[PDB]
Order: C-alpha cells, then structure tokens, then sequence
C-alpha cells in the first residue's frame, strides 16, 4: 500500500501548491505601483507580445485555409454555401480563436516566462535583489503578469482577423463562391456584442490562467539546472488543461 | 496523518475507476440490457436504412430497439428480431385480474357470448387459462411497419394497434407486416 | 523492469478498446469479403454521383460493396462489377433441388404438355442440371437501379427481383438496368 | 489520437443525448451512414503518423 | 410548451398505459405568466364573473 500512499502524498502537495499561488496573486494586484513601474511594463510588452506576433499571424492563416476547405466540402452536398462565410466566422470568433491562440501562447510566451524567472532563481539574482531592499515580486514578477493579461486579448483579435481573411482566400478566390454573398452572410448572422465581445471576455479569463501559472512555476522552482526544465513542462501542461477546462464552463454560460 | 497520504490515494483511484464505468455505460459496450426483454419476430420486404439499436414505438413512446435482421434467400424476404421492454408492454397482478376480466366481461357479451350460446362455457373456461398465461399488451389486430419521422431519416419500426379480444405471446410472430415506400413509388406517384 | 513493461501492456489494452469502438459502433465493418464472394456485373447509362465503396442492397440488407466503374468508349455505356453473397442470394441445401419441382409443375403442366416437347426427357433432364450449377434466387429478369438513401443521401445499387421464371448464374451481366435520377431528369420525366 | 477521438465522441454523446435531450438511436444511426472507416478513420491515423 | 408561440413550459415524462393504449404526457408550466396573481385578479374578477351574470 505504498503506491496508494505515494499517490495521496502527490495530490496533497499539489493542493497546497495552489494555495501558495493564490496568496502570491493577492500580493501583486493589491498594491499601488512603485515609481518607474510603467517603464518596465512597456518593455515587457515587447518580450511577451511582440515576439509572439509572428507565430500567431502565421498559424492563424493555416487554420483559416483549413476551415474554408473543410466547410466547403460539407456545405456543397446540401448545396447551401451562402452560409460558408457564417460558419467560418462563427467557428473562429466564439470558439477556435479564444482556444487555439491560448494553446500557442502557453507554449511560446507562456513557458518562456518560466525559464526567465526560473533562471533568475537558480543564479541567485532574486535573493541578491532582496538584500538591497527591492522586493522582487513588485520589481520583476509584476511587470510580467500585467504584460500577459494585456497581450493575449490583443492577439486573439489578430488571430481571428487573419483567420477570416485566410478563409476568404480559399473559399472565394480559389474554390469559386460568390464574394458578395460571402460578406453579406456574415452581417446577418454575426452580431458584435454577442459574438466578438464574448470572444474577448473568453480570452481575458484565459490570459489570467496562462500567466499566473507561468509566473508561479518560475518563482517557486527548486534551484537546479534540471529542476528548471521540469517546471517548464509543468506550465505547458497545466495551462492547456485550464484553457480547455474553462472553455466548457464559459461556453455553457455564454451560449446556453 | 500518515493515513492522509492514504485517504487521498484511495479517493483518487476510486474516482478514476468510477470515470471508467461511466465511460462504459454511456458508450454502449457494457450494460443496457433490458428488464424482462423478450424478442419477437416478423418478416418484411424493405428494411433499408434500418440500423441495429434503432427505435421501436408503439403509440408515441419508445419501447425497444432493433438488433437482428435476417435475409431469407429461399423466398428472399427479410426477417427482423428486436427486444421490447416488459415494464410498459406486459401486465402485473393488479392489472392481471383486470386483463383477465376486460375480455371476460366481453366474453359474456351481446356479441361473443351469443355466439352459439352453448359454447358460452367453452369460450369461458378454455380462454382464461392461456389468457392469464404469457400475454403482452399487443393485440392480434396490430400491424407493424417501418416509418421515418421527418423529412430526414431515422427509420424506425411502428406498431399500430386495433383492439380485440385476443392478445399475442412473448417471443412470437407478428403476422401483419409492411415494408417501406420511398424513392421509386414516392417519386412515381408524386410525378 | 516489471512495472515498466506492465504499464505498456495496459496502454495497448486501452488502445485496442478505442480502436474497436471506432470500428464497430460508429462506422460499421461489413467488409469487401462476405461468405465466399463472387462478382457479377451490369451496364448503366447514368451512374451519376457514385464514388468507390458503395452499398449493394438486396432487399433491405447490405450484401456487398461496389468495386469500381469503367466506361468503355466503344459503346459509351458505363459498366460496373460488384460482389455479392451466396448464403443470402442462393441456396445451399436441398433447396437447390426444391425449385425444380415447381418449375416443371407450371410450365410443362397438363395444359402446355403438348405445347412444348410433350415427350421431353433430356429437356426435362436439362432442368436437373441448369438449376444445379451456380444458381441464384435472382430471376432472369430483375431490374437493378441506383437508388438514393432516404431523401438526399448517398447512392448505392438495389436489385428488384420479380416476374417470369428462369435463374441466372454467377459472374454474369444483369441485362435489365436503369440509371440514377437527379433533379433535371425528374423535371424531364415530368414535363 | 485514437484514445483522444474515442473519448471525445463518448463525451459528446454525454452532453448531447443525456443532457440536452436528443434521440439516442438517431445519434448513433446518423454516424454509420455518413462516417466511413477507410476514408475517415484511416485518414485520421495517417495524418497523425506524419505529425508524430 | 407554447400558448401562442411563447415558451411557457417544459415536458418532464412520457409514459404509456398498457390497458387503454393511450399515451401520457406530464409537463411543468411556469406560473409567472400564465397565472392570475393578486394584481391580475382585478382583471378577471370583473370578467370571469361578468360571464356568470349574463342573460343566459
């Protein structure tokens, strides 16, 4: 009965680990900012956001070419493909662009923060910063958290806009559907406040979880060159489970 | 508190076992045998599109599914065998004194007792026996056919009763059949 | 070494279940090899909308799978070969010999005795050999057709046996066909 | 990907049939008409060998 | 369940009587908008008792 005893010891440490990461979040956001805190947030928007711009724009095109090619092969048997422009822009705006653009943000810019704060912990830069008197949560961690909550909802819109434009390329200009019935099928069925705004609120709840996890794993490492790399797979797995987990809860509320 | 590392190793595995049976219940690989199921038969000619685990409805209510479809190539017809459910189609003791009675008060009737009246005693003592016996709620007047429910397909079986003073038996032959009437006939008549 | 090679064994077991579930529960597997499995053919004019791997439906049950269609330009009519069954389309019994005794009962009866050969012995013995080698339940004059599935489904082949009395061999050509019927053709037949 | 696809359909059967209330028999019989094996399940496996 | 095309209720159970061969529906209706509450008695008391004191 050791394996049952080891399994129960595993999920007790993982429960306690949530409680440390909850108390770490209440110390960051319940504080008025220190002098100079906006100059570092603009710089941290460059590392997290702008470097992630190339992967999202390219991969957003490749889903749009697939959604236009799969939606045409199904809607041609029933002979109604004036709804092609609807189902492409309805699959992206409420479902795929909130979800897939959080599965690529957890990889590229999610795990990179855990390496960045993690390598500062093994090389004692975090411990050296505290003896000077500077608190490393306000100095290092907090400009990285606020640059994650802002930079992902700005990236699902670029994912959704490039995905529709890419779906317009293979649907209208390669397979040969009508251009005017493509766009006029959108404005009838796709509202703004029910679909585009509910695709943004779905990504703010996703941007909080892919950043608060990816910061806590790099702050509570164990300082070891092979203990860092084991916490970079702990933050890609835990982000992809909370994205798909809060997907169903937010879909049932918004579209139920 | 050593058991706390063992009370959680038990409620993790068991909660991982209970998520395997509920994936074998809602999938159709373990379970969904029918309570007091009995599988009757009939012979059709057109059962196209009629899958296994289909629908079988009596009035509006689903009672059973379809499993088995035979092709009898000596005389080419189809032959179907499907399970009903005994909870809605078979009688119990409170109704059994009623379902023995509801034909018995019509056994002694203006129609069926005045039916060579010396055989009022023959139509009373020999009936009740088999009656109280194995007999479902299906008449002999009922015909079974294939229907579809809607402009797109389901293809289910339908049992249309007709009343009567006689009822069928568990696992028998429903001897009034009818196949489907789509494509060809349809288009032809609809010009 | 023991618990590592065990946990690969319970990884193969779960993949075996979820491969079976994909096959038999949401796709079906009736195959391109039934009992034995010969191959007959027919010749259409209008096979429109018929990909490889169709259904071959006898009277409501799937008995085969359409192989491939080829158009010979020497006569412009499309031909297609398809496989069948022999336990659903023909006898394997004394049934083979049962059908001889009705064929000489109606044809060379007391009326048409002196209308065919009225002292036929070898012609009557031609019945003893023509009925026995590679025979089917299918009449000489059926009509095969491309029918649709329900209302706007896929397309397959469906044989309608009936009329006359002569039986055809295995591997032959059903010379009685009719093609598919799209919307255009419908409006046509109408106006 | 086979364990992903099998659990995904069974999960989709749970919220479709048993929670929202559609017919169970027309759920499964809608699959065997439109979903072939060699065109769909095999082409979903060859797509994952190039991905693996 | 609709009164004129407005959703007022949901159905809960469908059973079948074996003896009489008649099906059975069992639905639940919302009561916020099909009932006469304390305010809406004032509209019906001078109407449902107005058919009672008629010439018939």
């Amino acid at each position: 009965m050791n394996t049952i005893a080891w399994l129960g010891r595993l999920v007790i440490e993982r429960i306690r680990g949530i409680g440390v990461a909850a108390l770490m979040l209440l110390q960051i956001i319940f504080s008025l900012p220190s002098a100079g805190g906006f100059g570092r947030f603009v710089y941290q928007m460059h590392r997290v956001g702008v470097m992630s711009l190339l992967i999202i724009t390219v991969s957003g095109l490749f889903i749009g070419l697939v959604l236009g090619l799969q939606g045409y092969s199904i809607l041609v048997n029933v002979g109604s493909e004036s709804m092609l422009g609807t189902m492409v822009s309805l699959t992206l705006l409420r479902e795929l662009a909130p979800v897939v653009a959080a599965l690529l943000f957890a990889g590229r810019a999610g795990s990179a923060l855990t390496a960045e704060i993690g390598s500062m912990k093994q090389s004692e830069q975090l411990a050296s910063m505290e003896m000077i008197g500077v608190d490393p949560l306000k100095q290092i961690v907090s400009p990285r958290l606020w640059a994650g909550i802002v930079s992902l909802p700005m990236l699902t819109v670029i994912f959704a806009a490039i995905g529709i434009v890419g779906g317009k390329l293979v649907g209208v200009d390669f397979l040969g559907v009508d251009e005017g019935s493509f766009w006029s099928g959108m404005q009838n069925n796709v509202q703004f406040g029910h679909d585009v705004v509910n695709g943004i609120i779905k990504s703010i709840v996703f941007a909080l979880l892919c950043t608060w996890i990816a910061v806590f794993q790099g702050y509570a490492c164990d300082p070891t060159p092979e203990g860092i790399a084991t916490a970079m797979t702990r933050t890609v797995v835990y982000s992809s489970l909370c994205v798909l987990g809060f997907d169903f809860v937010l879909t049932a509320v918004m579209f139920g | 508190s050593r058991t706390s590392e063992l009370a959680v190793g038990i409620f993790v595995i068991i909660f991982g076992i209970a998520l395997f049976f509920l994936a074998m219940k809602v999938s159709g690989l373990v379970g969904t045998n029918l309570s007091d199921g009995y599988t009757m038969k009939a012979q059709f000619d057109n059962v196209n599109g009629l899958k296994p685990r289909a629908k079988v409805t009596m009035s509006g209510v689903t009672i059973g599914r379809v499993d088995s479809i035979t092709l009898d190539p000596v005389t080419r017809l189809a032959t179907v065998t499907f399970d009903l459910d005994g909870k809605l189609t078979s009688f119990n003791a409170e109704q059994l004194k009623e379902v023995q009675k509801n034909a018995l008060d019509e056994l002694r009737y203006s129609s069926d007792y005045t039916q060579a009246t010396p055989a009022q005693q023959k139509t009373m003592e020999q009936q009740l026996i088999s009656n109280m016996n194995s007999i479902t709620s299906i008449d002999e007047d009922a015909y079974i056919m294939v229907a579809t429910n809607g402009l797109l397909g389901e293809k289910y079986l339908k049992i249309v009763p007709g009343g009567g003073l006689n009822y069928l038996k568990r696992g028998d032959t429903i001897s009034n059949t009818q196949g489907t009437m789509d494509l060809e006939d349809l288009i032809s008549k609809f010009i």
